RNA sequence: CCGAGGGUAGGGCCCGUGACUGGGGCGAAGUCGUAACAAGGUAGCUGUACCGGAAGGUGCGGCUGGAU
RNA sequence: UUGGAGAGUUUGAUCCUGGCUCAGGGUGAACGCUGGCGGCGUGCCUAAGACAUGCAAGUCGUGCGGGCCGCGGGUCCGUGGUCAGCGGCGGACGGGUGAGUAACGCGUGGGUGACCUACCCGGAAGAGGGGGACAACCCGGGGAAACUCGGGCUAAUCCCCCAUGUGGACCCGCCCCUUGGGGUGUGUCCAAAGGGCUUUGCCCGCUUCCGGAUGGGCCCGCGUCCCAUCAGCUAGUUGGUGGGGUAAUGGCCCACCAAGGCGACGACGGGUAGCCGGUCUGAGAGGAUGGCCGGCCACAGGGGCACUGAGACACGGGCCCCACUCCUACGGGAGGCAGCAGUUAGGAAUCUUCCGCAAUGGGCGCAAGCCUGACGGAGCGACGCCGCUUGGAGGAAGAAGCCCUUCGGGGUGUAAACUCCUGAACCCGGGACGAAACCCCCGACGAGGGGACUGACGGUACCGGGGUAAUAGCGCCGGCCAACUCCGUGCCAGCAGCCGCGGUAAUACGGAGGGCGCGAGCGUUACCCGGAUUCACUGGGCGUAAAGGGCGUGUAGGCGGCCUGGGGCGUCCCAUGUGAAAGACCACGGCUCAACCGUGGGGGAGCGUGGGAUACGCUCAGGCUAGACGG
């Protein structure tokens, strides 16, 4: 089965394209503890009806570009902005660790 | 110090050539008739393109396309012409 | 290949009398009821406390000693044992009963067992019917052993069973002395045979 | 390496 | 093609076969496709051939071309009995 | 058109080596003094600063892991 | 529940901490001393340095035309070969290597409505008419050669047009589906090749199409080393549109437009490394490793490139550049051992310029057969594992020699001698399993019958008969650690893994006697895991032993009170697919045993799917006041 992902939408900046961030959860293989892991996936939003905030579910298909391997496959939430301040919040504080 | 891959090629010389001529007629004719389809002078375009047509499946029999190769270079050819001439006249006689 | 040296500096180290050359064990010539000490210079001075290291290196020794068997062969006997089923220490020593070379010394076809094994060794003897000349080879449940038809006629092997008429054998073994037959009936349980051996304390000495 | 060299 | 062949294990001097499916340009004792039995050619046991003849027939019915020597250890199982 | 690579020019990283120079470690029985361990004969240690053949000394503040 | 040992060394002594060290197992090993046999394994880990010579890929005369040669005659055919040429198919397999690569490369599970597949199998349809070229050959220059140029003849399953259209391909319609999937209608386009017999028919081939099967390509999830003293990286970069390209998706490629893409969950950079099944160790968890065998990837002197083609950007094919070497008649040309042997260089170190296609397997062929350094075997090497020998029984209160002594004696020691028994090697004789198919025969070139030829290993194994007592070495003996005395030496010469020994009575140096341990081996060096609970998940710590940040504030993150309900993500359960073989494990069996090898059994974890459970963790919703904040 084409797999199947859940995540927000971080950047509607593209022209028919969307960043999807997919987070997933497992234990340590050593240190057993349940862990958070994240993954940016450029997804296809061909009609252009997606935008921030978005909790979208896509699913594997066909490449539409280089990097471009996931279709939106339907809406699930919406205005979760809450979930896109965290992602750039982090993205933001990378700006005091350099040197 | 010898073989028969001196023999293979040899061979693969004169079917290098028996291709590549066969190669530039279909890019000659599909262009000419493409020409003819933005000009339309819709049934001279349509008269060339059926010479394309048939090239291009004649090399599809033996090691000069691949029958995809074919259809892929088929399909564009009549997917062009048609699209040229609908900003022209009609198509008066065959191909379509 | 085995030891093949002398062998009463052998009992005479480990303390007891082990049963490695023949009648001369019986015989007040015997080396061991004659100086129960150990060989070399040093044999007649007061011995000092044993190491545990050192106990359980003399049981090892002893119980090798008995079977002449190097310790290659030993150990990998020994390993064997250690992972089939059950109790290690009956196993080891059954597998140690089982060599072919041991049953025709068991079964008084040979008065000693480095005697055995020449048996063995020069293929005087047979397994179920077919020559076997490896003193190595484990025998199992049913296999009958035979002395060789073109060796039945030899004074070494009837002296031996002519003696060994009188006695008797042990309750997993078999033996027809006019037919010059032996059979080996099942694997010798622990209390089927009193080695002047602790196992466990050959077990132990592995451990380490 | 033309010509010569600096190095 | 795909082929029914045997594929020499064993020892040196000690000979074992097994009767399988494998594409023909695959090494003799490559990864093969299915076992469909075993050939012990030195006789050393009783039931030195083995052919499941079910799907010795399958692949026979799909394409699959015998050797010379493995239609015939085929043959002696009976795979072709009309 | 692209193109192996060759060439010109200028950068970055790494390795080897260099007159000389800096301390470091180690080395049975060298030279100088005696700083520390006892209140070690000026309680010691300390951050800093300055000085002195050398350990070290002194100042400012801190600590007791300071005797009585 | 098959599984867990520890010791030496800091002190006058003690407890603790803590490092160092040792006993174990392991190796593609090497080095020393030593060395008898057999089996199965195994053997350039360094210079992916450089290579002399042979060989490692060819085959088909049942596709075609010839030159030569013998065979039956009329220089006419047929024929057998033989040699190149044309034309098929193969050369993309198999074999080597581990340089590169930290990558969708590999592993594991998936996607392809985005795809391909020669020879094979199954079903459907068809093979009808014309024409043409180029080698071979004939003629002419050039050359030491490699060798090639020119002109002219000719056949074919070689090339091309026309016809036929079951079908298939394409554009545009509508239908079902739903990413380019399956239909249908008009227009348009595409097929072929013949040969051999035994001839109103078979056989090998040809052609378009559908399906199967097998082998592939491409894509995605998760996993995959060290350095943060590498912290920012990016212009085809990230997306879009159009187009090219391909079997096919894609910035893979180009034009243009947009300004995006990635990064502390480690981007970028640097270093190292082919990955896996597995292998080694370990109580396990883990650690280390990836040679041999199997799977995948990558490369073929260093690079770039495409051609031919089902499939290569092709190890023993082609083009070009570079470095190197070579022959030369000095004008000019050749080569690519990381194939099998072999040479040289490097290194501590790693093999025969062996035999054979008999077997398995592969290419070609109607078949006979040909080719096959794949492979099957032989050779060298204690490299490793396993099996075997250098004898067995007897034999004195106990020889000689040498060692110790209290001078009485003690030891080596039943050890030897000696007696008898056996009989490694060697000698003779017989002598294999591996080998029954292809083929021919009858039937029907089938099912099924019956028949014949073939073995490198090898006159080997093994069997039978005879037959000689027939190599033993190496380490160690202060404690750890099993084994002690004498002499020599006198902080010397030397030993040493750690603690330590040697200064004139050394069980610690050197020899000797004796003793311990292993045994065709025994030791040493190197390296891996273990002991090391000393990177501590299992399973550690931080007042003074090494270890709390000088102190706040706070970002990300980690964690989070009582009650009720929704979902079902974690988590748990059941079923189901995958988890190749080998290996490991248990059982049985085959080489006389064993190693080795064959047969069968037992499975997990992880991931795909389907079903279920909802306490806990998570999320969503609603309520509370014990935490917290406020008046
Ligand atoms: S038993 Fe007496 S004689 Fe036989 S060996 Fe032991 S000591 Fe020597
Ligand atoms: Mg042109
Ligand atoms: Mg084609
Ligand atoms: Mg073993
Ligand atoms: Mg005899
Ligand atoms: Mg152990
Ligand atoms: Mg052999
Ligand atoms: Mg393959
Ligand atoms: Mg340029
Ligand atoms: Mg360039
Ligand atoms: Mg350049
Ligand atoms: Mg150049
Ligand atoms: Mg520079
Ligand atoms: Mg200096
Ligand atoms: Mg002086
Ligand atoms: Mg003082
Ligand atoms: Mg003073
Ligand atoms: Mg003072
Ligand atoms: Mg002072
Ligand atoms: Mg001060
Ligand atoms: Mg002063
Ligand atoms: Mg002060
Ligand atoms: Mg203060
Ligand atoms: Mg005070
Ligand atoms: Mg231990
Ligand atoms: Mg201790
Ligand atoms: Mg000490
Ligand atoms: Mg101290
Ligand atoms: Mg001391
Ligand atoms: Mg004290
Ligand atoms: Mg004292
Ligand atoms: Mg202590
Ligand atoms: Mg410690
Ligand atoms: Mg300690
Ligand atoms: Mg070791
Ligand atoms: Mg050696
Ligand atoms: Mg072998
Ligand atoms: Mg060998
Ligand atoms: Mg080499
Ligand atoms: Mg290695
Ligand atoms: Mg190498
Ligand atoms: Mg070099
Ligand atoms: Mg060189
Ligand atoms: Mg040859
Ligand atoms: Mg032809
Ligand atoms: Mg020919
Ligand atoms: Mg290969
Ligand atoms: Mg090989
Ligand atoms: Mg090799
Ligand atoms: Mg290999
Ligand atoms: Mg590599
Ligand atoms: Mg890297
Ligand atoms: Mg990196
Ligand atoms: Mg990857
Ligand atoms: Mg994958
Ligand atoms: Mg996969
Ligand atoms: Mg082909
Ligand atoms: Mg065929
Ligand atoms: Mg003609
Ligand atoms: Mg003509
Ligand atoms: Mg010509
Ligand atoms: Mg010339
Ligand atoms: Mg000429
Ligand atoms: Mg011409
Ligand atoms: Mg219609
Ligand atoms: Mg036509
Ligand atoms: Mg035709
Ligand atoms: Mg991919
Ligand atoms: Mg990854
Ligand atoms: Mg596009
Ligand atoms: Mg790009
Ligand atoms: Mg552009
Ligand atoms: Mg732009
Ligand atoms: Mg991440
Ligand atoms: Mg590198
Ligand atoms: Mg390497
Ligand atoms: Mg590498
Ligand atoms: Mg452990
Ligand atoms: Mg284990
Ligand atoms: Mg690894
Ligand atoms: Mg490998
Ligand atoms: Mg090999
Ligand atoms: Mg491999
Ligand atoms: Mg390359
Ligand atoms: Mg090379
Ligand atoms: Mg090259
Ligand atoms: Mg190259
Ligand atoms: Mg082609
Ligand atoms: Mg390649
Ligand atoms: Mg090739
Ligand atoms: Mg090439
Ligand atoms: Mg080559
Ligand atoms: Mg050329
Ligand atoms: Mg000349
Ligand atoms: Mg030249
Ligand atoms: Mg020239
Ligand atoms: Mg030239
Ligand atoms: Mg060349
Ligand atoms: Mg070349
Ligand atoms: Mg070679
Ligand atoms: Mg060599
Ligand atoms: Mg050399
Ligand atoms: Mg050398
Ligand atoms: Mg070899
Ligand atoms: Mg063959
Ligand atoms: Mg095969
Ligand atoms: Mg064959
Ligand atoms: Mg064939
Ligand atoms: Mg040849
Ligand atoms: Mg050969
Ligand atoms: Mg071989
Ligand atoms: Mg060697
Ligand atoms: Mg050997
Ligand atoms: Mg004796
Ligand atoms: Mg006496
Ligand atoms: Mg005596
Ligand atoms: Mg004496
Ligand atoms: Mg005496
Ligand atoms: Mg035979
Ligand atoms: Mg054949
Ligand atoms: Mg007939
Ligand atoms: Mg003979
Ligand atoms: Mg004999
Ligand atoms: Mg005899
Ligand atoms: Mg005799
Ligand atoms: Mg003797
Ligand atoms: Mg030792
Ligand atoms: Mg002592
Ligand atoms: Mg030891
Ligand atoms: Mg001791
Ligand atoms: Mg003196
Ligand atoms: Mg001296
Ligand atoms: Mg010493
Ligand atoms: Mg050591
Ligand atoms: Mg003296
Ligand atoms: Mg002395
Ligand atoms: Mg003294
Ligand atoms: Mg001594
Ligand atoms: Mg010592
Ligand atoms: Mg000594
Ligand atoms: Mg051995
Ligand atoms: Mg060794
Ligand atoms: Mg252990
Ligand atoms: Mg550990
Ligand atoms: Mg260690
Ligand atoms: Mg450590
Ligand atoms: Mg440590
Ligand atoms: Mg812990
Ligand atoms: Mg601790
Ligand atoms: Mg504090
Ligand atoms: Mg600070
Ligand atoms: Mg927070
Ligand atoms: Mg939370
Ligand atoms: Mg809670
Ligand atoms: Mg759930
Ligand atoms: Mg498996
Ligand atoms: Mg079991
Ligand atoms: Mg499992
Ligand atoms: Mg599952
Ligand atoms: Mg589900």
């Amino acid at each position: 089965p084409k797999k199947v992902l859940t995540g927000v939408v971080v950047s509607d900046k593209m022209q028919k394209t969307v960043t999807v961030l997919v987070e997933r959860q497992f234990p340590h293989p050593l240190y057993g503890k349940v862990i958070k892991r994240s993954k940016k996936y450029l997804a296809h939003d061909p009609e252009e009806k997606y935008k921030l905030g978005d909790v979208v579910e896509i699913i594997e298909s066909r490449p539409i570009s280089k990097r471009k391997r996931f279709r939106v496959l339907r809406l699930v939430e919406s205005g979760r902005m809450d979930l896109v301040e965290k992602y750039l919040i982090r993205r933001q504080n990378y700006e005091s660790l350099s040197k | 110090r010898n073989l028969s891959a001196l023999k293979r090629h040899r061979q693969s010389l004169k079917r290098r050539l028996r291709n590549k001529a066969k190669k530039s007629a279909i890019k000659t004719l599909s262009k000419k008739a493409i020409q003819l389809a933005q000009e339309g002078k819709a049934e001279e375009a349509l008269k060339i393109m059926r010479k394309a047509e048939s090239l291009i499946d004649k090399a599809a029999k033996g090691s000069t396309l691949h029958k995809n190769a074919a259809a892929r270079r088929k399909s564009r050819l009549m997917r062009k012409v048609r699209q040229l001439l609908e900003a022209a006249g009609a198509p008066l006689i065959g191909g379509g | 290949g085995r030891y093949i040296g002398p062998v009463c500096r052998l009992c005479r180290r480990e303390g007891v009398k082990l049963y490695l050359k023949g009648e001369r064990c019986y015989s007040p010539k015997c080396a061991m009821e004659r100086r129960p000490y150990p060989p070399g210079q040093h044999g007649q001075k007061r011995a000092r406390r044993p190491s545990d290291y050192a106990v359980r290196l003399r049981e090892k020794q002893k119980l090798r000693r008995i079977y002449g068997i190097s310790e290659r062969q030993f150990r990998n006997l020994f390993e064997e044992a250690s992972k089939k089923k059950g109790v290690t220490g009956s196993v080891f020593l059954g597998l140690l009963e089982s060599r072919l070379d041991n049953v025709v010394y068991r079964l008084g076809f040979a008065v000693s067992r480095r005697q055995a094994r020449q048996l063995v060794r020069h293929g005087h003897i047979t397994v179920n019917g077919r020559r076997v000349d490896l003193p190595s080879y484990r025998v199992r449940p049913g296999d009958e052993i035979a002395v060789a038809e073109k060796s039945r006629n030899l004074e070494l092997i009837r002296q031996n069973l002519e003696a060994m008429k009188g006695r008797k054998v042990g309750p997993w073994l078999s033996l027809d002395v006019e037919g010059m037959k032996g059979k080996f009936l099942r694997l010798p349980d622990r209390e089927d045979l009193a080695l002047p051996v602790n196992e466990q304390l050959v077990i132990e000495f592995y451990s380490r | 390496a033309g010509x010569p060299h600096k190095r | 093609m795909v082929k029914i062949r045997l594929a020499r294990f064993g020892s040196k001097h000690n000979p074992h076969y097994r009767i399988v499916v494998t594409d023909a340009r695959r090494k003799r004792d490559g990864k093969y496709i299915e076992k469909i039995g075993y050939y012990d050619p030195r006789k050393t046991t009783p039931d030195w051939l083995k052919v499941d003849v079910e799907r010795a027939r399958y692949w026979l019915s799909v394409g699959a071309q015998p050797t010379d020597t493995a239609r015939r250890l085929l043959r002696q199982a009976g795979v072709f009995r009309q």
